[PDB]
């Protein structure tokens, strides 16, 4: 807003080439691929002005599994394979050690904990080591299944409220600024 | 060529002092009057198939479309006007004049005395057709990338258009309203140089839009869905909310697409896409496509119409000879019938479900 | 609308300024060579830009809109939740992407 | 190119005497005026299907563009001065003139009267594209031009 | 240096792309007629920018290297160490002190 003041317009949620005023001028189409990624990551996660978002997980059950426990950020979900609810998650709470770890109580074995990735970014950590998919089931759903280890199976469903919920970071995978607006040849 | 005998200056010479020789050899005094007309009516018919037989001359890859419209359309050094000058003098041969009727629509136009005629005439068209040239030159200077060439000829898709709806039809208003025996003349005086210039801006967007049809709809479908159930019968499953981000009502990636670069051609009237007569050039939608998303836009209002996948049927069980108990689960949505009286049972598809399927026993 | 000194608004005001200074005897010559031709042209160049207006209404707020909440309680009777702290930036009164549009 | 036959030492001399050849060979002093002005509407279509015919040098990189604004804006050493000295001369053939209707716009570009004091004037273009000019000194050197230049390209 | 340039690339050339084109037999009168007169103008505000580039070389990176890397595994055989971290902030391929002063 200070420097393409002409050249490029915030409609909506992402910027546009402004159709006047483009005679000889043309935009690089990775940047324009980029500062519409890094603006729908903003109506996402970004919203109030600041990092956070809810997202709601409904436990899963699977075959031979007594008891899953995630935690994310002193927040608990132990499913003992009762009937399921929904429980509406935060990130990143504001909580005195932020991070995120699962654990599963099998049928033969003990509590063998399946990952313990602590920092603010514990729940990305864990959603990128998912095996997710699209859910048809209920929308906006996404069944996450990570696998454990001795193939066991872990089974969830993230259900969002707008956009893709904390999927959406994983659009932050490797990602780079590129580094020419404009390009020339 | 036209053979002479039928001008103004054959007119003069060797006609009028030479049909009164023949008079001397019905009163006598009424000979020319009879044998006037029997030459006004064969004066303008050698005429008529002159100008009716005419072609304009085959321009290709926007360098002579140009020259054409530049040596068309000019002050007096000029053709095309130095033909209508010629015909200008020759409509008023005999004193307003004998031959009105066959050269009435043609010498309606260069007056400037056809003061209730809705003006249609001939200037304007000329200052008309110079302007398609000279929004024509820009592209014959830069056009640096192939792009603002198109840019152009954007505005003659989705609806930028505020001019355009008149430098097409103004060539086909007046020669389509001439006298329709100046038809194949007014089709190539009028219509075929202005054809002649759009389809040379029009036809590398429309082979430019292919470009930009497929790389943001198809080979995302096709790069996704093929071989895959229903599109196939294979046991891979095409997934339903991909399904529904494509084909969707209002937010769809081909609703989003139509939208955004058809917008001028292309309606949603009710539920179906109909193209626009006006504001078509030709443009030749291929008629595949049109009856493609005619389909996609009929699942939509049915299957996926709240936005996301999911409708509600009801069913009631049938009996027939020799079944005792049928059942029928889908989804975990039991249906079970032995024969008693029949109910319907609200059915909902998909269900949240950790294990979706059917199964009839 | 809003300001002056397009000049498509200001020749009106210099056409008017001859033409009513002429004699109020030449009322109706006046009134047609000195601000019917400039008029015409605002009758003109109205109705294509009421179009334009369309055209970056449902692709500045519909666009955004129905990007956000096609299908969700309480717009479609689903499941899903239209989401609060998104809503708000739509429908407030000074800063929401609908009153910051008009 | 004109092909000669119609500038001014062609009216005075060699058409003026060669009128009154073939006159001698219908009132003759009647048809000449009906000779004349149909020569006169044939020696402006001369002139101005040349002047319409030019074009400009196509120039590059804001050296070549800068100083084609020093040398069409030069009094003294130009173009576009000396041509419209020239025009001048033959926007007065015949006697104001009786081609005065054809060469009258363009001989009232370079006049200078304006008695209304704010003409169109061709001068108040050469005094407004040299100051277009100096601005393209400022820039190209003295000092970090790309800098100077977006910012110049960023207010238009 | 750095490319500021919109001028320069015109006003040295010029003089070669008159006397390289000449005709080779006035090579040797095209070398001192144009492009000498030019090179001598040019090495004159040239050369001591090159001699004091060399002076915001070393004071930025070199004596930063030096100073602290020097008489270290692996740029020599002592026990002493190169501090990695201090390795990554220098030669580092997006952000380190050296691509960020070319």
């Amino acid at each position: 807003q200070n420097n393409l003041s002409g050249v490029l317009h915030r409609e909506g949620s992402r910027w546009v080439p402004d159709t006047i005023n483009t005679r000889g001028l043309t935009f690089n189409p990775a940047f324009l691929k980029a500062i519409n990624t890094l603006s729908e990551i903003a109506d996402v996660a970004f919203t109030t002005g600041n990092a956070g978002l809810h997202f709601e997980l409904r436990p899963g059950t699977a075959a031979g599994v007594m008891q899953t426990t995630l935690i994310t950020d002193n927040q608990k979900l132990i499913y003992v394979n009762q009937m399921p609810v929904w429980k509406r998650f935060t990130w990143p709470a504001d909580t005195e050690a932020p991070g995120a770890s699962l654990s599963w109580v099998s049928t033969q074995a003990g509590t063998r904990q399946y990952a313990d990735l602590p920092g603010s970014w514990g729940l990305i950590r864990l959603l990128e080591m998912a095996r997710r998919k699209a859910a048809p089931g209920v929308a906006s759903g996404w069944s996450l299944s990570w696998q454990a280890q001795d193939g066991r199976m872990l089974n969830y469903t993230l259900r969002t409220e707008a956009g893709e919920g904390p999927l959406v970071l994983l659009k932050l995978r490797n990602f780079v600024l590129p580094e020419t607006v404009f390009e020339l040849s | 060529v036209v053979p002479g005998m039928f001008t103004r200056q054959a007119w003069e010479e060797a006609v009028l002092p030479s049909i009164d020789t023949v008079i001397n050899e019905v009163s006598p005094e009424a000979l020319r009057q009879r044998l006037t007309t029997r030459y006004f009516a064969d004066f303008g018919n050698a005429w008529l198939n002159f100008l009716n037989s005419l072609h304009l001359r085959k321009a290709q890859t926007l360098s002579d479309v140009t020259e054409q419209l530049t040596l068309m359309a000019d002050v007096r050094q000029s053709p095309l006007v130095a033909l209508m000058n010629t015909l200008a003098v020759q409509g008023c041969t005999g004193q307003h004049g004998p031959l009105a009727t066959t050269f009435g629509p043609v010498l309606a136009l260069m007056d400037n005395q056809n003061n209730s005629a809705d003006m249609l005439n001939l200037q304007t068209y000329l200052t008309r057709v110079t302007q398609v040239r000279l929004r024509l030159q820009q592209i014959a200077g830069s056009s640096d990338p192939q792009a603002m060439m198109q840019l152009l000829a954007q505005t003659v898709l989705q609806g930028k258009s505020v001019d355009l709806t008149d430098t097409r039809d103004y060539g086909s208003l007046t020669a389509a309203g001439l006298g329709q025996e100046w038809y194949g003349f007014g089709q190539t005086v009028f219509v075929r140089p202005m054809e002649q210039a759009w389809q040379q801006v029009l036809t590398p967007a429309a082979e430019s839009l292919n470009a930009r049809w497929r790389t943001a709809v198809v080979d995302g479908w096709n790069n996704a869905f093929s071989g895959r159930y229903p599109f196939k019968n294979v046991s891979s499953d095409a997934s339903l909310p991909l399904l529904a981000k494509y084909l969707n009502t209002d937010t769809g990636r081909i609703a989003r697409f139509l939208q955004n670069n058809l917008s001028g051609v292309l309606h949603r009237e009710g539920s179906r896409w109909v193209p626009d007569t006006i504001n078509t050039r030709g443009l030749t939608f291929n008629p595949a496509f049109l009856k493609a998303i005619n389909t996609l836009s009929e699942i939509a209002d049915v299957a996926f119409t709240t936005g996301n996948a999911g409708l509600h049927f009801e069913l009631r069980p049938g009996t027939a000879a020799g079944v005792m108990q049928t059942t029928l689960i889908t989804d975990n949505q039991k249906l079970i019938y032995v024969n008693q009286m029949p109910v319907w049972k609200r059915f909902t598809w998909p269900a949240d479900t950790e294990a979706p399927g059917a199964s009839l026993s």
